[PDB]
């Protein structure tokens, strides 16, 4: 089998999984303040040869795709998650701890991984680009292209009102813009936390003021 | 007046249903708060109703300001949710006091709440004020042709610069034409403004020519 050569393989990754997640996690990273943490993610992607692109409608403000490429004549999955996180350190009108810990810091501790940023989603991400690595370094055999797609703007703030343009806009200007300007792919797994078990329906919304 | 409540849930995770005060969401306790702190005030504009010989004081409540939590990040409730308060006092009310029946009124719906002062200022009666007042009512019954009469107690429960004056021993009253602007009147008439400055004149060349 040329599975279980990656098998073993990931399982002498776990410090580079643990380490990945938690630099990732620290990174301050809030819905219209990704840009540092996509860096992080593009200089990853950059290192271990998967060829990053920056693909955005800001300079500060994009999504990173890059590839392992195949042998020919296969399916392609992309492998998706998410650069920004939920909590700023601005937002005293919607939590009564705004500056507490698990909000905006990430940290190994006993055999968990602790915080917010880390759960949602850096999280997941971390998973798939180890998993990424193994594949190559291992020098698994596919014929199909595995894309890498993290997005910016997953998360659901939307400008209205008198609140426009660049620091307020997310999802237009995340995955569909991604995947619009290039990162698709015959099969697609998005990485967010499910408990292993696999969602393929998910809802619309409609906002009312 | 700022009510507590959470934890913060993503849409997709409210719990429902359940009572309203109970609710995770901060603005719908607030909401119940805000019908409490109504009928609270309703109340209490009557029960600290004074009067005074310079007028009656009918001291007022209104909610002037609400928000939680921020309307271009609206897919998670806010744990909290404020409201602001304009609670008008007679001179003779301390501001604690206020505070507490406030505290008072959460307390009794179970509700955690901050209530914080941010604005506290006197009102006061002015302390001989005779010769002024003389001085214009001489002036007032020759331009305007009677006694004047007693104010209108909006008028007296308000915030005006009689109040700094009085403040610093400076005897101070109120005297102009029209209804007030919180009324509202939109307008003056020529004729009443015409008078009001003959009545000012009038009331300076008397009054200025007292020896203090
Ligand atoms: O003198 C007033 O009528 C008056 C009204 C308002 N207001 O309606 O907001 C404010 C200050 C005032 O002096
Ligand atoms: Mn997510």
């Amino acid at each position: 089998n040329d599975v279980a050569k990656v098998m073993k393989t990931l399982d002498g990754m776990r410090e580079g999984l643990i380490q990945t997640a938690v630099e990732l996690g620290s990174i301050e990273a809030p819905t219209g303040r990704e840009g540092a943490a996509g860096d992080y993610v593009y200089e990853w992607m950059a290192r271990n040869g998967f060829g990053p692109e920056r693909v955005g409608v800001f300079d500060d403000r994009f999504n990173v795709v890059g590839r392992l490429r195949g042998t020919g004549g296969g399916a392609s999955l992309s492998f998706n998650s998410h650069l920004d996180t939920i909590m700023a350190r601005e937002d005293t009108a919607r939590f009564a701890d705004a500056n507490d810990r698990i909000y905006h810091e990430a940290w190994h501790e006993e055999g968990r991984i602790y915080g917010y940023s880390v759960v949602n989603c850096k999280g997941p991400m971390a998973c798939w680009l180890i998993a990424a690595k193994a594949l190559k370094e291992a020098g698994a055999a596919l014929k199909g292209d595995v894309v890498l797609t993290a997005v910016c703007g997953e998360i659901d703030c939307e400008p209205v009102d008198e609140f426009q343009g660049h620091d307020y806009l997310a999802e237009d200007i995340g995955a569909r813009y991604a995947i619009s300007h290039g990162a698709i792919s015959d099969y697609a797994l998005v990485a967010e936390a499910t408990n292993f078990k696999p969602a393929w329906v998910e809802a619309g919304k409609v906002f009312l003021k | 007046v700022t009510v507590f409540a959470g934890p913060s849930r993503y849409t997709p995770y409210v719990p429902r249903p359940v009572a309203a005060l109970d609710s995770p969401n901060a603005i719908v306790r607030m909401a119940k708060l805000v019908e409490a702190l109504e009928e609270w005030a309703d109340n209490y504009e009557k029960r600290y109703t004074r009067e005074y010989g310079g007028g009656t004081v009918v001291p007022k409540v209104a909610i002037g300001a609400i928000r939680g939590g921020v309307p271009y990040k609206i897919y998670r409730f806010p744990e909290l949710c404020s409201i602001y308060m304009d609670i008008r006092l007679n001179p003779d009310t301390n501001p604690l006091v206020v505070q507490r029946e406030v505290e008072a009124v959460v307390s009794k719906l179970g509700l955690k709440a901050e209530v914080k002062p941010f604005l506290f200022r006197r009102g006061y009666e002015a302390q001989g004020i005779e010769p002024l007042q003389n001085a214009l009512e001489v002036a007032h019954r020759e331009v305007v042709g009677r006694p004047t009469e007693r104010p209108g107690s909006p008028e007296c429960s308000m915030w005006r610069d009689t109040n700094p004056y009085n403040e610093l021993g400076i005897p101070s009253l109120t005297y102009g034409c029209g209804g007030g602007a919180g009324g509202g009147n939109t307008y003056f008439l020529v004729d009443d403004m015409l008078k009001a400055a003959k009545v000012y004149a009038m009331t300076a060349m008397d009054l200025c020519n007292r020896t203090p």
